[PDB]
RNA sequence: GACUGGAGUGCAGAAGAGGAGAGUGGAAUUCCACGUGUAGCGGUGAAAUGCGUAGAUAUGUGGAGGAACACCAGUGGCGAAGGCGACUCUCUGGUCUGUAACUGACGCUGAGGCGCGAAAGCGUGGGGAGCAAACAGGAUUAGAUACCCUGGUAGUCCACGCCGUAAACGAUGAGUGCUAAGUGUUAGGGGGUUUCCGCCCCUUAGUGCUGCAGCUAACGCAUUAAGCACUCCGCCUGGGGAG
């Protein structure tokens, strides 16, 4: 996932102008990466080493997502429809 | 008529020695079996010498003074055969290797007692 | 992405034929999503071993930038299929 | 003492046949680190360069 | 509610046989044709079976086919493990180093589930050069349903899908911290000196050797603990029957 696209998708959902280490940012970038990898797997189905890192991204995403849900539920019910989860 | 190439195939079983032209046509050859040996005695430096000498002194049919020698295999008789080809009355110009080594291509057969 | 290419043209080719082939593969590279920044020669130099009865060959270079690499792929298959390129290589910097 | 590390030249190029020929035997074989004085990183890099050159026929196998 | 040493993102760099796909190279085994070419070759502890005057063995030239990839290559790299070594490109994963920018405990384990998972093997269709279970012949032997020789089918290779076992082993569960040293080696960073080079020291993550305490029935482990402690899981309770 390229640096420029990464910068785009962090800066367009950053909670404020300094921030690039929030769960909003991480969950977004992870959704980008896991969707690109879903395509990668649907092409190269038997690259299970890649599928490993896929599932690690998914797990980290779910982890951040549960923390956010516990922290502020409005952020959560916002992000799910802003990103396409659930 | 002036120069030849010698190919020795020395192995742990027998030694063949072939004299040919530089562009690869046979003039003569010999081995321990044509020399008259029948068993493991084929595999010896003495058989190597004798087959080498027979080969060279038939190669003096069309004649030569010089040889380039090419050695193949693990047979111990290469020293004796080369000494034979030097001492028969020919000027062995150079020695070289024909060790047919693959870069891990086709595999060998099994080891013994397995 | 920065791509470099090298290739070898055969000896039995006159200068007009040769420049035509060079320009043609350059066209095939640049007509796609790439732009040749440079393309060069060493000369009709000696090959370390014989591919064919040929033993000399024309060493050429193409320094390039690209994103799509369809240039690279057409160049590759077309140079293999042509009877003029006996060797070519492509590298990412 | 390694050539590249002693000279600061970090890049290696598979086209400098005159400089890579110092590290192939007369029979066409790469040589080891202990014999060439290289270091590990640059010896990997010389392997890669040599092989690319050989495949471009710029150096021989035999 | 607040904070940052945990955890993670960002930022700047570094290595790598990490994985999938497509293509590509030459050695080298075999085979086909053609010259030269004459009676042996092969193999053994001795042989013999076998190939060979319908012409080999070898030698050169050219062509076909597939399998694996010397040197580099190293108690070296990477990977959760299995395992991964010829080259290029594409698509991808993870690791480490430095910063203190950003969030602010978001974490550790993990029953039950889900997937991966050497080699052998199974289904369908190709390929099949070599090696080769089974098998045939020859020896051996008291006998030889074997070692040994000559041949040789399944297979080995590919695509797809099953099988889900292993001396699958570091026979050593994952995580955190603490507790002497010496020395190689890999990937980094910092500083003193010096014309760079080069030497030195400090530090991070690995990987190995030898060793203090301590533990251990001992062998031995020893900052890559089999030490000192905490969390979590799995498993054991005499041998066999019996996996
Ligand atoms: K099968
Ligand atoms: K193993
Ligand atoms: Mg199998």
């Amino acid at each position: 996932l390229t640096q420029e696209r990464k910068n785009e998708i962090i800066a367009e959902y950053r909670v404020h102008d300094t921030d690039t280490g929030s769960p909003e940012v991480q969950i977004a970038v992870l959704t980008a990466e896991i969707n690109s990898l879903n395509e990668h797997v649907r092409v190269h189905k038997k690259d299970h080493h890649s599928y490993r890192g896929l599932m690690k991204m998914v797990g980290h995403r779910r982890n951040l997502l549960t923390y956010l849900r516990k922290k502020d539920v409005q952020r959560y019910r916002e992000l799910i429809k802003r990103l396409g989860l659930r | 008529i002036e120069s030849g190439i010698a190919h020795i195939r020395s192995t742990f079983n027998n030694t063949i020695v072939m004299i040919t032209d530089t562009h690869g046509n046979a003039l003569a050859w010999s081995s321990a079996g044509s020399l008259g040996f029948k068993g493991s005695r084929k595999s010896t430096p003495f058989a190597a010498q004798m087959a080498a000498e027979s080969a060279a002194k038939s190669a003096q049919e069309h004649g030569l003074k010089t040889l380039e020698v090419t050695v193949k295999g693990p047979g111990s008789g290469r020293e004796a055969a080369i000494r034979a080809l030097q001492a028969a009355g020919l000027e062995v110009t150079a020695i070289k290797d024909v060790t047919p080594v693959p870069h891990n291509g086709c595999r060998p057969p099994k080891r013994r007692r397995v | 992405r920065k791509y470099e290419i090298m290739y070898i043209i055969r000896p039995n080719i006159e200068e007009d034929e040769k420049k035509a082939v060079v320009e043609r593969f350059d066209g095939i590279l640049t007509e796609n999503g790439a732009e040749i920044i440079e393309s060069k020669e060493w000369g009709k130099r000696r090959l370390a071993y014989e591919i064919n009865d040929y033993r000399d060959g024309f060493y050429h270079i193409v320094k390039l930038n690209a994103d799509k690499a369809d240039s690279i792929n057409e160049f590759d298959r077309l140079a293999k299929i042509s009877d003029d390129i006996i060797r070519h290589m492509v590298i990412k910097e | 003492v390694c050539y590249f590390t002693s000279n600061g030249i970090t890049h290696i190029d598979y086209k400098d046949v005159e400089l890579l020929k110092k590290f192939v035997s007369e029979r066409g074989k790469i040589l080891p680190r202990r014999v060439t004085g290289t270091s590990a990183k640059y010896q990997r890099k010389l392997t890669v360069a040599i092989k690319r050159s050989r495949q471009m026929a710029l150096l021989p196998f035999v």
